[PDB]
RNA sequence: AAUUGUUGAAAGGGAAGGGCAUUUGAUCA
RNA sequence: AAUACUGCCAGCUGGGACUGAGGACUGCGACGUAAGUCAAGGAUGCUGGCAAUGGUUAUAUGCCGCCCGUCUUGAAACACGGACCAAGGAGUCUAACGUCUAUGCGAGUGUUUGGGUGUAAAACCCAUACGCGUAAUGAAAGUGAACGUAGGUUGGGGCCUCGCAAGAGGUGCACAAUCGACCGAUCCUGAUGUCUUCGGAUGGAUUUGAGUAAGAGCAUAGCUGUUGGGACCCGAAAGAU
RNA sequence: AAUAUGUAAGAAGUCCUUGUUACUUAAUUGAACGUGGACAUUUGAAUGAAGAGCUUUUAGUGGGCCAUUUUUGGUAAGCAG
RNA sequence: CCCUGAAAAUGGAUGGCGCUCAAGCGUGUUACCUAUACUCUACCGUCAGGGUUGAUAUGAUGCCCUGACGAGUAGGCAGGC
């Protein structure tokens, strides 16, 4: 029985073949969003110097979190937010942009804050409490191999891969976002910022579409 | 048996991302871009400053 | 004391639209019902044999039997905690067909079509439906549309 | 010693603390309410179906 | 008294019947006091059976 | 039983698991069978219908005596004969010797054909059989003989 | 908090470990249970389940009814499995040569299966000869076969058989059950 | 045990009694 | 050009509080060409003091704190009982049962009505009868369940074969629905024969059953529920001898 | 109008050929059940699902009140509905 | 905004003390304190998903791993003195 050296360096092997590939999967993710950062700055340069303006498209991903107890609520909104899986105060999820999602917001909105995420908020979100689904309990993500194992099916092996899933939609979003278990989040550090949360952003309060402005909330919260 | 996040711990985010080395050697998150100059036509100017 | 009788409460329910009365087209008649196919129910107040109840008013049904000159509906009724189908034979008078399942049996045949054409060769057949995604980046020109500066208008007082 | 008459509230609630179900469907239907002719027909149609089908493939 | 999906039940028990309850707590003193009797009976009718 | 008995650890409630609203009072629906048109009437036609009135004539002085007639269906019937001469009578299936049943003295009165015996030569003696039962007996090649 | 969207620490609803406390039973538990855990066959695991079934979830089966289900083809060569007790049948005649493996055998079941040529084994000896379950069929008897359940469910036009102690004339036949007395059922 | 008398200890601006934490007094491995 | 504002850094670093769970190695990573090392699936090293910390109780301090049990939508109430302690005190038993569970036997099942025996109300053994089930339907007379591999079809765990796997084919116990076959009752038509009025073969039903369609039952014990009994305990104004 | 509400968004499906009937049609003309044969990436809109379905038993319950909105009787009511 | 309209019976209520470029009134911006609320950690119990007869070694109703949850009258079940 001295064979245990020999599985030993075929392991070490294919775990550095693995690692090669996510390196260069890596780079290629990030020069693709370093290349659309800058089409779309330079794009709306050429649109502003040719007398024109440059119509941005609908954001296609929006984060929403709960900012409501699970006290004094309607049971069709409470059914939405069962359905868009918000049972916890300071709660949140990833949704794709769709009308049909649009009227699903639309209807608890009252009870939720959301708005448009940025890569780097999804990272740090996914860094810091992203965790997995599997067997039906939350295994943390510590490593690319449970990621691999429980998602290769879909394409996605690593966790960079899931960042880049979720910040832009593809043919395995749902899986994608299935597979994460809703983020909980803590209350803000520097406070909601509004005396009465419960009052539209533009009545000054935490309720309602934030858009970009989300981003400063979430990092406070996470 | 015990989480470390991070963005705190080198160690781990190493070994999560190994293009963190790379990214981290040749400064990616501080990327000067390029220096060119356009100049917004007098409509939009017009319109900008119109009462 | 009270009262709550087979057409109560049908006034303006079981009564004919406006400038629409007298006897029934010859269409309704000449409609082929098959066993299976889904209509909808809705009562007409020139033939009262046959009359649906008001809870079946406007309810959607398939065929499962087939008579002379009626047909049998199955409809699912919510009593206390469940469903219980409920088998009504209602003429063919206050009866009419349904544009979702023909909406359906298109949409098959069309699904069926691209299936054939798009895999004779194999490439992105994409045969399901999607919805409304949000719309893409697109570019405005000023050329004759500079924006006009809109205020809000002083209260006036018209009368 | 008068008394409340009706009222519909909880009673909601109380349904659906028990999800209401949707009957339970099958592929072979009750064939009760059906044209007895119909029915006849039916019947002899398959005796001789099955007969048919016994007598080619056993 | 009526209750669910159970079946009827017909108890003959109305009258005073609680004084008139015998419970045969002598089956074993009754059977030994028969054979005794047997066996004596035997002895005295002589060897006649 | 005591130890095990609910009462015990119902011990310390108040309502000894009877409830406070209503308390665990005398009969409040009436005594053993009262009422069965006016307030148990609903339960009496759901689970029990049948309870009131008559179906038939009288018979008055009726013994059951005069209607025991035991049934035996023809696949019962050769667990009459011994075991050990069962099998000995199954292979030998002659009409020159047939083993005998008497259902009258195993305790049957009437025999009803189901079963499909097997096709062997027997004898059974009955005081009634039944039209299914002697054609399959016929069949099969044995004789169905009247008793009394 | 948490708004639960169902009960919560509620239990499996499945029986797990038997209830009886027989200790060969017990022991023939722990044995299928290390089967079902060490290997992949799902047939260990459905006899393990079946393990756990009550008196009534267990009814007998049949000599006659093994014979039907060896009368299948190609289950002429194939190890008959009843988790319970196998009683004996005197309505056939013919029973063919064939190995049957059940917790508790009827005597006058082991005589007839041992007269026609086959023998009767156990679970432990089903385990040893194939603890994969190779060339194996289960069976079960008939559950709904019961007098016990025809009473339930009992309601208006369902005929359900009523709960009764006596039958005959004038014992739940009068009104009620005819249309010559008011209503039927 | 309820109740009562002495000895020894403590508290007492129109009640006593309890919980959250500690100082002080008595006692304790 | 600089600056204000917003967003980013897989940029660095200063200060403070809580936590030390796990217990020879197993995995994922980094440094190091290589030995080996590491902040890498949960804290170690060094040093100081004592051999006081801490547990129980009384008082004091800062804050909080309405009287136990019942009725009630609403109790602390100016609603009800309680001055205290000690002793007793309230869902028990019988007969027939319903669901479930356990045991034994099994188309059979139950010794203890009784007899023999007995270390003597203990324990052991036993023949015929009898209770329930194996056949039910009609008021009753009466009749009485395989055209078939005990039917056809769908869903269906398991098993077998092919298949690297995945998947494909066959058989498919149990169970769900439906269509069929047979038995009893009712409505019908009516084959030979004949004590001319008896006999009821064969073919059907939008009819009907607490049926058959390879039996599942019997005995005892256990939880809970119902009935009758005084019936979880206590209490009437009354009637009769 | 808004709100509220039913049905459909597929393999129990679609399509090609043809076996049965005592139904029906002037009629192999229609209807039902079928046999054989073709269509598994993307099984036919989005989301979710400590899994879903089914059976038995039974404790307690059958005097309610209050809050936003709609609204009846009453002038109003911590009034009744 | 303020004033007259504006009067009820024990002595009293923005809680009172009190407050006048307010400590009163409307609006705009930061910092500060806290719920048995939210995030992490330590422990207990319950449930779910599993590993562990290759042993001397016993309790596989035993041991261990991971995840989630823990209110409550009448009432039910289970484990214990």
């Amino acid at each position: 029985a001295e064979q245990v050296a020999a599985e030993r360096a075929a392991r070490k092997a294919a775990n550095k073949e693995k690692r090669a590939i996510i390196l260069e999967r890596n780079a290629a993710y990030q020069k693709e969003y370093e290349t659309a950062e800058r089409n779309i700055i330079q794009a709306k340069r050429d649109a502003k110097a040719a007398g024109s303006y440059y119509v941005e498209a609908q954001h296609k991903l929006v984060f929403v979190v709960r900012i409501k107890g699970i006290n004094k609520i309607p049971p069709k909104p409470r059914k939405v937010l069962q359905l868009l899986r918000l049972t916890r105060i300071n709660s949140g999820t990833f949704v794709k942009v769709t009308k049909a999602t649009l009227e699903l917001l639309k209807l608890i909105e009252p009870y939720v804050a959301y708005g448009y995420p940025s890569y780097s908020t999804i990272r740090q979100l996914v860094y810091k409490r992203g965790f997995g689904k599997i067997n039906k309990q939350r295994v943390p993500l510590s490593d690319n191999a449970i990621i691999e194992a429980n998602l290769g099916k879909y394409g996605i092996l690593s966790i960079d891969d899931l960042i880049h899933e979720i910040i832009t939609v593809g043919p395995h979003f749902k899986q994608a976002n299935n597979f994460l278990w809703p983020f909980k989040l803590s209350n803000p550090s520097g406070g909601w910022g509004v005396p009465r949360k419960f009052k539209h952003f533009i009545q000054g309060g935490s309720f309602g579409n934030r858009e970009e402005f989300i981003n400063k909330l979430v990092k406070s919260m996470n | 048996v015990l989480k470390k996040n991070p963005l705190k711990n080198k160690q781990v985010l190493l070994r999560l991302n190994p293009y963190a080395k790379v990214f981290a050697a040749e400064k990616l998150g501080s990327k000067k871009a390029e220096k060119t100059g356009t100049k917004p036509a007098a409509v939009f100017t017009e319109t900008l400053k119109h009462d | 004391g009270k009262s709550h009788g087979y057409r109560s409460r049908t006034r303006y329910m079981f009564q004919r639209d406006f400038r629409k009365h007298g006897a029934v087209h010859l269409s309704t008649y000449l409609k082929v019902y098959k066993v299976g196919d889904i209509v909808d129910i809705k009562a007409n107040g020139s033939i009262q044999k046959g009359m649906p109840h008001k809870f079946y008013q406007g309810k959607t049904g398939v065929v499962y039997n087939v008579t002379k000159s009626s047909v049998g509906v199955i409809i699912n009724k919510m009593v206390g905690n469940r469903y219980l189908e409920k088998r009504l034979n209602l003429r063919v008078e206050h009866i009419k067909h349904s544009k979702c399942r023909q909406e359906f049996l298109e949409r098959v045949k069309a699904n069926a079509a691209k299936r054939a054409e798009a895999k004779a060769q194999g490439v992105a057949v994409q045969l399901k439906r999607q919805p409304a995604q949000p719309r893409e980046s697109r570019i405005v020109s000023t050329e004759g549309n500079v924006p006009q500066t809109l205020a809000p208008v002083p209260y006036e007082t018209f009368i | 010693a008068k008394s409340k008459n009706h009222t519909a509230h909880n009673q909601t609630r109380k349904a659906h603390r028990n999800g209401i179900k949707k009957p339970k469907t099958y592929k072979y239907p009750s064939l009760k309410g059906v044209d007895p002719k119909f029915r006849r027909n039916h019947k002899h149609a398959l005796h001789g179906t099955a007969k048919a089908l016994a007598a080619a493939k056993k | 008294a009526i209750s669910k999906n159970l079946p009827i039940l017909k108890n003959h028990f109305r009258k005073h019947w609680q004084e008139r309850v015998k419970v045969h707590f002598d089956q074993a003193g009754k059977k030994v006091s028969r054979r005794n009797a047997r066996a004596t009976r035997a002895a005295k009718i002589a060897p006649r059976p | 039983p005591s130890r095990f008995t609910k009462t015990r650890k119902h011990r310390g409630h108040v309502s000894a698991g009877k409830g406070r609203i209503g308390k665990h009072r005398k009969h409040p629906g009436g005594r053993g069978m009262a009422g069965g048109q006016h307030h148990h009437r609903i339960n009496m036609d759901k689970y029990h219908p049948g309870y009131f009135g008559k179906v038939g004539m009288r018979y008055f002085h009726k013994q059951q005596a005069h209607f025991w007639k035991p049934v035996l269906n023809l696949d019962k019937l050769w667990t009459l004969i011994p075991e050990d001469k069962r099998d000995q009578y199954l292979k030998s299936a002659s009409k020159e010797t047939a083993p005998v049943i008497d259902t009258l003295a195993a305790g049957y009165g009437k025999i009803l054909g189901k079963g499909r015996i097997p096709n062997v030569p027997v004898i059974v003696k009955a005081r009634f059989v039944s039209k299914l039962a002697e054609e399959k007996i016929r069949a099969a090649g044995g004789v169905v003989e009247l008793i009394a | 908090g948490i708004d639960h969207t169902s009960k919560q620490h509620k239990r499996s609803g499945h029986r797990t470990a038997p209830k009886s406390d027989n200790v060969y039973l017990k022991l023939l538990v722990k044995l299928y249970t290390f089967l079902a855990r060490r290997t992949d066959a799902p047939f260990n695991k459905v006899v393990l389940k079946a393990l756990f079934l009550s008196k009534i979830n267990r009814p007998p089966v049949s000599v006659s009814r093994i014979a039907r289900a060896l009368k299948q083809e190609g289950a002429a060569n194939k190890t008959v499995v009843v988790v319970g007790t196998v009683t004996d049948d005197a309505r056939i005649f013919e029973f063919p040569k064939t190995t049957v493996a059940a917790l508790r055998f009827t005597a006058g079941a082991r005589a007839k299966i041992v007269k026609a040529g086959g023998e009767c084994i156990t679970l432990d000896q089903l385990a040893v000869r194939a603890p994969k379950g190779q060339n194996t069929l289960i069976l079960r008897g008939p559950r709904n076969s019961r007098e016990a359940v025809r009473h339930f469910g009992m309601g208006p036009h369902k005929g359900k058989a009523p709960r009764i102690l006596s039958t005959g004339r004038k014992f739940e036949r009068a009104r009620g059950r005819r249309r010559s007395k008011g209503f039927k059922v």
